[PDB]
């Protein structure tokens, strides 16, 4: 009870999977990939311990 | 500064349709990002300066259209046909930006109405006059304030947000 | 409206008359030319068809909050539609 | 009032997030009816009034006294979703092989309290002890003055099997009830004399 | 001064229906205001309904409201002068000096 | 009719003290004690009294205390319909009405005008009501005032009220750990306050045991109740054949 | 102050005590409103004729009025040995009326 929230739900594992598409449908190169994808989760690690300073 | 925040948003600003479902499975679409502490930069026009841009997203603030009259609702008129359904925000601004401030102001009809959108599809008006139902598909961006001075970062975390189950789940 | 049409259903002779302000009045039966002047007069009353309509709105304007002096707050003004 | 509860259960569970990741995999690439099984049971509901025979209250009452080894309310409502299964899976009459599985979902029921309210282990030594140090002091003491800085700095400290403030306020409001002591705001107060 | 009914910077749809068939939203307290000064006292012997609307009224010049009528922006350029005094007697160097009077950080 | 002859035959019977406590609800078994007084609260007893002054005591005011999902639901759901016009009510809205006589704000041109609340209208009724740990204490002595003398008064801003609401409580409430001590006494396992104890009379309480031959009558005893049809047990009297032998009983001053 | 009707006036509507010019009243123990009223009845007997001007007139009307009490002890009636102050929640000058 520090720092943090969440315990890993899968409703921000579907969220995830919501905001991928989306920057896949802003630049689409119809290239739905591992390196799309790696340009979300480099978002929610950002996103998250915006505290930890 | 603050290209990470300026880049989380334009992704939201495109949205578009989650999955054709086709059988009864109404899925979540269209997340929803808030924001919390108290820059001295005037925070209010950072965020709604980017609202009176977008597309068919209304400005709001926490006097005015509270979470009762968020929705819409019957009320006086002149002279001419009165008891019309006059509405507030989230009836007319359907699948755009609803753009938030004040998070503090009104909640016991706010803290309904937050939940109400986040819950798929029932902005409706439960009241005596009529009990139908009409559609909910927008965006929610919140700016929360702290409680007094700043938010202490070596006290605990949601001292000054009041909805625990609205925020980590 | 804009202009009438009456009917008395024994004459056929569509009694004319221009338009008043928003309060007018009808006339009477014995006042034609065929199926007035005898014993029998044709009863009088409307019709729908016969009578051309206009189009008609109402707005209110008011100051620019630029151009308001320091004093008093601005009015309200009435504005009419006609034409198309 | 309520007659079954169940919790959700949750873990880390390697083996089965894994799973529920396979089919959240799923479902979006690319008899189950909507309304046959809903006339099924409007029908079902009202038309047979199924019955009861001697061929369950026997293995009934063999299950309650190795129960005993709430006292009624659980006796009542089992019998209705035992009747409503049998009620279900056959159309018809009773059944004497619908009560295991009503002892099934039951079984499960009392499975969430193994870990004050209808427990009374706290409460065989709560009152005990605190019936105890009453005594001592008002054999000390010629008067019945007892003062808020005593009693911080007498019991909060003989034994650390008592929380600190969440249940003494709480602990005198039924002393006041029970011919000891009163109240005199948070300070000076007034015990039981002889 | 300083007396806080609301009508402090609004209208309250005050019409008196001016001579059978007009309605007018009659100005409370902003008409005067305009480049000019104002003074009120006692903050924190006030309740809940004027501190909303001295929060509106400086972050913004201008009030607007529609209350059974007309939505209206009419233009204020105001500045206040405030007092207030503090609570619990002469504690402001024993405590913290910061929340001594502990009214919404919304103002200071 | 034969049915004013029926009473005529019934009254000359010898055992029918006997045969009125045991044909009073099946939905119980065994614990003749607190049958026996629930009966006495049924019927109604004398209220004529002294000239000029006080008026006494109406009835009898019995509660009974126990551990809750017990057998202690059971006379509070057989009375509610078989009294004449009696009513229920849980007591926890202490705050806006109902137990605690309130007056109503104004409304189509009339401030300060009655209430309601299942107080007043137990006119030849017999109220219940239930819970007495878990409301405030404003209602404490707002009923304690209820018991005494059979009025209540009320001055609240408009004129006073003097409404004459003769009553016959009936109560259940909880102990202070829902397990009743045995060593000690019922004062500290009351939970309520010294003088509306001696304002009342005594509950009776209902004790229970883990035996191993109680339960299995007990099992017994419940099966057929909630049989489709097995009614084999034989009342000796009959819902209304009751009801009027009682109103045969209540015209007499002894 | 009972409101007025439409067409009506802020007029003096009169509750118990400018009734009872020579009757009862009763002050035993309620204990949570004893703080509300208990300010309203020791001054109809120190300031004598008592009346009042809550936004309205400022009038003052006559009432000679009687006052009997039936106080209870907080328990039994010798709750104590010690004296009459640690027995009522009173304090002393509106007891000492």
């Amino acid at each position: 009870s520090k720092f943090s929230f969440g315990q890993a739900t899968p409703r921000t594992l579907l969220g995830i999977i919501r905001l991928s598409q989306a920057l896949a449908k802003l630049r689409l190169a119809d290239m739905v990939d591992i390196d799309d994808v790696e340009e979300a989760l480099r978002l929610v690690r950002v996103s998250k311990e915006s505290l930890y300073q | 500064g603050n290209l990470d925040v300026k880049k989380a948003l334009l992704l939201l600003l495109v949205g578009g349709v989650d999955k054709r479902v086709g059988d009864g499975m109404k899925i979540r679409g269209d997340i929803n990002v808030c924001l919390m502490g108290d820059p001295g930069v005037a925070k209010s026009q950072l965020l709604k300066a980017i609202c009176k841009i977008s597309p068919r997203g209304v400005y709001t603030t926490g006097k005015g259209s509270s979470g009762v009259g968020l929705t819409a609702a019957v009320m006086k008129d002149p002279v001419t046909d009165e008891m019309i359904l006059e509405g507030g925000a989230l009836v007319l601004a359907d699948n755009g930006i609803c753009c938030i401030d004040e998070f503090d102001k009104m909640d016991e009809s706010d803290r309904t109405a937050i939940h109400e959108v986040m819950e798929q599809q029932t902005i409706s008006i439960s009241k005596a006059g009529i009990n139908t139902t009409l559609n909910a598909r927008t965006s929610i961006l919140a700016a929360a304030n702290p409680l007094y001075g700043r938010y202490n970062p070596r006290l605990s975390p949601l001292d000054n947000i009041n909805l625990p189950a609205a925020l980590l789940s | 409206v804009e202009v009438i049409a009456y009917t008395c259903d024994q004459c056929g002779y569509e009694v004319f008359q221009e338009v008043n302000s928003r309060t007018f009045t009808p006339l009477s039966e014995c006042t034609s030319e065929e199926c007035s002047q005898n014993q029998t007069k044709g009863q009088l009353f409307m019709s729908t068809r016969a009578s051309k309509f206009s189009a008609f709105q109402e707005c209110k304007i008011q100051e620019l909050s630029q151009q308001v002096p320091v004093g008093h707050i601005p009015r309200s003004l009435n504005i009419h539609v006609n034409g198309t | 009032r309520f007659d079954l509860v169940y919790l959700v259960l949750d873990k880390v569970d390697e083996k089965n997030d894994r799973e529920l990741a396979k089919h959240l995999t799923n479902l979006y690439l690319e008899v189950l009816p909507v309304e046959f099984l809903t006339m099924y049971i409007s029908y079902a509901k009202e038309h047979i009034h199924p019955i009861i025979t001697e061929a369950a209250k026997t293995e009934l009452v063999r299950a309650y006294v190795g129960m005993r080894k709430a006292t009624t309310r659980q006796l009542e409502s089992m019998i209705r979703l035992a009747e409503a299964h049998a009620k279900m899976k056959l159309k018809n009459v009773v059944e004497l092989e619908d009560v295991q599985e009503a002892v099934r979902l039951i079984r499960s029921a009392i499975k969430d309290y193994a870990t004050q309210t209808g427990k009374s282990v706290i409460q065989r030594k709560l009152q005990e002890d605190l019936s105890r140090e009453i005594m001592n002091v008002l054999k000390d003491q010629a008067s019945d003055s007892m003062s808020f800085n005593e009693l911080i700095k007498q019991i909060n400290e003989h034994s650390q099997d008592r929380v600190e403030s969440s249940d003494i306020q709480e602990a005198l409001s039924r002393l006041q009830q029970e011919d000891k002591v009163i109240v005199l705001g948070e300070g000076v107060r007034r015990s039981v004399r002889l | 001064t300083g007396r806080g009914s609301s009508g402090v910077g609004l209208t309250a749809a005050v019409t008196t229906d001016r001579e059978t068939g007009e309605r007018r939203l009659e100005a409370g307290a902003m008409v005067l205001a305009d480049r000019g000064v104002v003074c009120i006292d006692e903050f924190d012997k006030m309740t809940d309904v004027d501190r909303v609307a001295i929060h509106e009224v400086m972050e913004q010049q201008t009030v607007t409201i529609a209350k059974a009528g007309i939505h209206t922006t009419l233009n204020a350029r105001c500045s206040v002068i405030a007092a207030a005094n503090p609570v619990f007697g002469q504690y402001d160097v024993n405590r913290d000096p910061h929340q001594n009077i502990a009214l919404p950080d919304s103002l200071l | 009719s034969d049915e004013i002859n029926e009473l005529k035959e019934m009254v000359k019977d010898e055992h029918i003290y006997d045969k009125l406590v045991r044909s009073i609800a099946p939905a119980v078994f065994g614990h003749e004690a607190v049958k026996k007084g629930i009966l006495l609260q049924m019927l109604g007893g004398v209220h004529k009294s002294t000239v000029e002054g006080i008026k006494l005591r109406g009835d009898i005011n019995i509660c009974v205390v126990g551990d809750p999902s017990t057998s202690k639901s059971q006379f509070l759901k057989y009375v509610v319909g078989f009294a004449p016009r009696s009513v229920y009510t849980s007591g926890k809205a202490s705050s806006a009405a109902g137990l605690t006589a309130a007056v109503v704000r104004d409304e189509e041109g009339g401030d300060y005008t009655i209430e309601a609340g299942a107080l007043m209208l137990a006119d030849n009724g017999i109220c219940c009501i239930d819970e007495f740990d878990k409301m405030d204490i404003s209602d404490q002595v707002a009923i304690h005032e209820a018991m005494e003398q059979q009025t209540i008064s009320i001055a609240k801003a408009g004129i006073h009220a003097t409404l004459n609401a003769r009553t016959s409580i009936l109560a259940a409430a909880n102990p202070v750990g829902g397990r009743y001590n045995r060593k000690l006494s019922l004062r500290g396992n009351l939970n309520m306050t010294a003088p509306i104890m001696s304002r009342f009379d005594l509950f009776f309480v209902i004790l229970d045991d883990c035996n191993e031959k109680i339960d299995t009558e007990l099992a017994s005893h419940i099966v057929d109740l909630h049989m489709k049809r097995d009614e084999a047990i034989e009342p000796p009297f009959s819902a209304e054949q009751l009801r009027r032998y009682i109103k045969y009983a209540r015209t007499f001053k002894p | 102050v009972r409101k007025d009707p439409i067409t009506k006036e802020w007029t003096l509507e009169g509750g118990a005590l400018v009734l009872a010019d020579k009757g009862v009243c009763l002050i035993d123990e309620f204990d949570k409103m004893n703080d509300q009223d208990r300010t309203s009845i020791h001054e109809a007997m120190e300031q004598q004729s008592i009346s009042i001007s809550k936004a309205g007139i400022v009038t003052t009307l006559q009432a000679r009025c009687s006052i009997i009490a039936a106080a209870n002890p907080n328990g039994g009636r010798y709750n104590s040995t010690l004296p009459l102050a640690q027995n009522v929640s009173l304090t002393e000058p509106i007891l000492s009326r």
